[PDB]
């Protein structure tokens, strides 16, 4: 019960809110004082916030630009709820996104600098070259011996 | 001592603490004459009003990029023309 | 306003001048510092007056 | 090392003593911890700090700029306190 | 992984994938996301521009024809090194003067 | 005059109805207007002209020649010629 | 030398006693049971 | 020149002698107009309007009142009363005054440009229609006034007539630094050419 | 030939354009530093018709001459920037 529950959020992966809501209601309401207390029944509402918050962090890595219309399916929340739950996350400083209020697009990516983007090209070119050097003596080795 | 401006002080103070321009806007209109009644009260309450609007405005627009000004006026609770004229004045200073 | 606020203290001998004039003199410091954006100094004068 | 000759200079470390206190061990007292004494504060601020901030201002007038500043009063008046504050906001060297 | 990689263009629209894996577009993105998690690819998903732009690949299966596609791919850029190697040599009259 | 307006009208339009090209370059048959179009290598497909198509092929003609490559002057060439004046 | 000569009060008006008692409130929020104003009266010679 | 005359005039408001010199009322009014010409709207309010030796006289003639009403309303971003106050300033400051009846045209050009400059850095793709109703002017005059300055590039802005949209394309970017740097480095080059060649012949 | 050696990293460092963060910094720093000594180059030559080479350097403080230093700075940043644009353009055109 514990095993399945935990691994979902440990690993970076998309797991929809309605699958958690349905499945894990009968499993976890049995144990008291986290989901089956009377003061902790209303911690099922706080299960909802965490799954979708997880969903948004995973999506942040994996997308870099997404429409808002797609994103409502990904979280299963409506348009109004999606925009609002992103905007608070910018205040707690977990993400940086730019949120377009007419229901347009939401971009979880960063303003960049000319320099930074070409640092990656600096690395791809070096590493590519590195490979050409290693390859060159491995070819000779297999040439003589085989 | 008791005046209508003693009533003003408590209304305004509570409004500024809330961050509510709605409570503020109402208070400024009903207690307009108490502000006319003294120069010092008058100068500082409008510098308090301008700054209250500014401060609350940055939060709405904090994600940035294509935010409706209909969305803005909702939160703010004031007419569109009032909000748009603030928006032009502040862009000019260049503070966003 | 400052130039002649200072001149007031110098031409008086403290606040040993009639208690009423001191009210009026404290009130006037009160306005001036409030405009300079010192509101601890403005509040303190205004209470005395 | 192998044969003495002069090749480089260093920052001064000797023949002038250490009696400084830095900005890395500066007092935690500031003008904000200063409660009372607000009339006299302005004159100290003008006497110490302003030549630093606006030297040009002195020149314009062509006034010989201020020099020593006696602070005085009976004890417990807060003199040491005031000058702790001067040391943070001067943004410059300090010798006590 | 096979369809984008086998091409010399490294960035590919979701549509071509959709008829290939006999799945609609909604599952395309989910397939792509699952790979990244599993540490089989690293890259991005864009449902704005509708692109998958991959940038790291885990080793492909060996087959003669995969070999052939690698060997042909080096040809393309072998030309550039060789032609440039003549231009730079000739040019410069103060190479050690 | 007819050959001169074709030159002007590459930059002006991206496509035109076959009745519009007809009015502009002055012709009394549509056999003349399309003959004139296919001289300027513009497909007459969809019943619209496509001026951009000739522009592509003029650019390729230029790239094959070695008169266009050094006019551009590449950045490897500019630096090396820059370097040898100094060391001269 | 010796240009600026700064005087301090040390008996203190009520105005200046209040300010240094006011340092307590700035420093940390205080109880409605507390009254600072009680302390300003009883003083007669009390510096900071 | 007006640029320098802003400095000069405000500093003669500090200390003035009226014996064998113009009225004070004149200096105060002149001082306001010069402020407009030299300064941007942001620094209008700090350096001319708040000067305390312009607010000791306040206003005491028609000419100071018309100019004072204009200056503030331009910073305040009420352009409703602005175009009406332009009419007043024409009437009372340009024509009676001898020195300003000589830049009676130059004033009109300047102050239309100046208004247009405040909106167009603070607005992008706005209607002509929206702008006319605000201004209190007709639409037809507005189309024509903006096109005076577009060809000289003091707006750097272009106007869709088709939908009434007024576009904004202002430089302020990397390209802007590039244009300034090249105008200087082109002038340096021309100088190096002529001077070098001269020294070489002799 | 043995004593000297030929390095295998001689060919790798030729074909690598260094990080661009360090390059914005390089150009920015260098061009700014030459303003401080450009100004002093004028003051040196206000007169030059005066006799004795040491003399020129003693009047206006031309010690470790601003002509020699400023030129040197111009030749040495210039050598690096030509080589850097060269390496960058080589890699992009070569590899793909
Ligand atoms: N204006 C003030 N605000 C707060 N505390 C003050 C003030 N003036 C003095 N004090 C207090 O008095 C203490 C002792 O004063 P100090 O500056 O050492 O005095 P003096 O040199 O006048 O004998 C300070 O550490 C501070 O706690
Ligand atoms: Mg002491």
């Amino acid at each position: 019960s514990q095993e399945s529950l935990v691994k979902l959020f440990t690993t970076n992966e998309l797991m929809r809110w309605p699958i958690v809501q349905k499945t894990y209601e009968p499993v976890l309401n049995e144990d008291d004082l986290a989901f089956g207390g009377e003061a902790n029944k209303h911690h099922w509402e706080d299960l909802q916030k965490r799954v979708i918050e997880h969903n948004l962090r995973v999506i942040s890595e994996y997308y870099s630009r997404i429409t808002l219309l797609r994103l409502n399916e990904l979280l299963d929340l409506t348009e109004s709820q999606t925009e609002t739950y992103i905007s608070d996350l910018v205040n707690q400083g977990i993400i940086y996104a730019k949120v377009n209020r007419p229901a347009k697009i939401v971009n979880f990516e960063k303003p960049k600098n000319s320099s930074q983007l070409l640092n990656e090209w600096s690395h791809n070119v070096d590493e590519l070259l590195e490979h050409i050097e290693t390859i060159g003596h491995l070819i000779t080795k297999e040439e003589i011996m085989h | 001592y008791q005046s209508r401006g003693i009533d003003a002080m408590k209304a305004v103070a509570e409004a500024y603490n809330n961050r509510s321009l709605l409570d503020f806007n109402t208070a400024l209109k009903q207690y307009e004459k108490e502000l006319m009644g003294d120069e010092l009260t008058r100068s500082h309450f409008n510098a308090l009003y301008d700054t209250l609007l500014e401060s609350n405005l940055c939060k709405i627009i904090e994600p940035f990029e294509c935010v409706e000004i209909s969305h803005i006026s909702k939160i703010i609770g004031l007419d569109t023309q009032q909000v748009e004229g603030k928006l032009s004045q502040m862009i000019l200073d260049k503070i966003f | 306003s400052k130039a002649s606020l200072t001149a007031a203290r110098t031409a008086a001998n403290s606040i040993y001048c009639p208690t009423q004039t001191v009210a009026e003199l404290d009130l006037m410091s009160g306005i001036l510092h409030c405009e300079d954006k010192d509101y601890k100094t403005a509040f303190s004068y205004f209470f005395e007056s | 090392r192998h044969s003495n000759a002069l090749v480089d200079i260093l920052p001064p470390d000797s023949d002038s003593s250490i009696s400084v206190m830095g900005e890395n061990e500066k007092p935690d007292v500031t003008y904000a911890d200063v409660g009372g004494l607000d009339m006299q504060k302005q004159e100290i601020r003008e006497a110490v700090e302003l030549p630093l901030v606006q030297a040009d201002l002195y020149e314009q007038i062509g006034i010989d700029p201020p020099r020593g500043v006696l602070l005085y009063g009976p004890p417990g008046t807060g003199k040491t306190m005031l000058v702790k504050a001067v040391a943070n906001s001067t943004k410059a060297a300090f010798i006590r | 992984i096979e369809t984008v990689f086998v091409k010399n263009i490294r960035m590919l629209s979701f549509e071509d994938i959709s008829k290939a894996t006999h799945l609609p577009k909604d599952n395309v993105e989910h397939l792509v996301m699952r790979a990244i998690s599993l540490g089989l690819l690293k890259g991005s998903i864009d449902q704005v521009n509708e692109l998958v732009t991959i940038s790291w690949v885990q080793p492909r299966i060996i087959s003669g024809d995969q070999i052939t596609k690698m060997k042909d791919r080096l040809v393309e850029w072998n030309d550039q090194v060789e032609k440039l190697g003549k231009k730079m040599e000739a040019r410069g009259q103060s190479i050690w003067v | 005059i007819r050959d001169e307006i074709a030159k002007n009208t590459e930059l002006s339009y991206d496509f035109l109805p076959l009745s519009n090209i007809k009015a502009l370059l002055f012709f009394n048959n549509e056999k003349e207007t399309e003959k004139f179009a296919l001289e300027r290598n513009w497909p007459i497909v969809n019943s619209k002209v496509y001026f951009n198509n000739q522009s592509k092929e003029k650019a390729d003609y230029e790239d094959e020649m070695m008169h266009e490559e050094d006019q551009k002057t590449n950045i490897i060439e500019k630096a090396m010629d820059y370097a040898i004046s100094i060391e001269n | 030398r010796l240009d600026r000569k700064i005087e301090f009060p040390s008996l203190r008006d009520r105005r200046e006693r209040r300010l240094i008692f006011g340092t307590i409130a700035s420093k940390m929020s205080l109880a409605p049971e507390a009254d600072l104003d009680s302390l300003i009266i009883r003083n007669d010679s009390l510096s900071g | 020149n007006f640029k320098e005359a802003a400095k000069l005039l405000v500093d003669s408001l500090a200390t003035f002698t009226s014996i064998e010199l113009t009225s004070y009322e004149s200096i105060a009014t002149y001082a306001s107009v010069t402020g407009l010409f030299t300064l941007e709207r942001t620094d209008l309010k700090s350096k001319v309007i708040d000067s305390p030796e312009l607010l000791s006289l306040i206003s005491t003639t028609a000419a100071l009142q018309s100019i004072s009403s204009l200056t503030i309303s331009l910073y305040a971003s009420d352009y409703a009363s602005y175009f009406p106050y332009l009419l007043e300033t024409y009437a009372n400051v340009l024509i009676p005054c001898k020195y300003l009846n000589r830049h009676a045209d130059f004033f009109v050009r300047e102050m239309r440009r100046k208004v247009y400059a405040q909106l167009l850095e603070s607005y992008k793709t706005l209607s002509l229609k929206s702008m006319a109703s605000a201004f209190g002017v007709s639409v037809a005059f507005l189309d024509n006034d903006l096109g005076k300055f577009i060809p000289n590039k003091q707006l750097n802005c272009v106007i869709d007539r088709v939908n009434g949209i007024v576009e904004t394309n202002r430089p302020d970017n990397k390209n802007a630094q590039y244009h300034l740097l090249v105008k200087q480095g082109d002038g340096l080059l021309t100088k190096l050419q002529k001077y070098g060649a001269a020294v070489r012949l002799t | 030939k043995m004593l000297m050696n030929l390095h295998k990293e001689q060919w790798q460092s030729g074909l690598k354009m260094y990080d661009y963060e360090e390059k914005e910094e390089s150009n920015l720093a260098a061009t700014k530093s030459m303003v401080k000594i450009a100004e002093q180059y004028s003051k040196r030559i206000e007169e030059e018709k005066e006799l004795t080479e040491e003399e020129l350097k003693t009047r206006y403080v031309g010690r470790q001459d601003p002509k020699k230093h400023l030129s040197e700075t111009a030749d040495e940043t210039l050598e690096n920037n030509i080589v850097s644009v060269l390496t960058a353009g080589v890699n992009s055109v070569a590899i793909k």
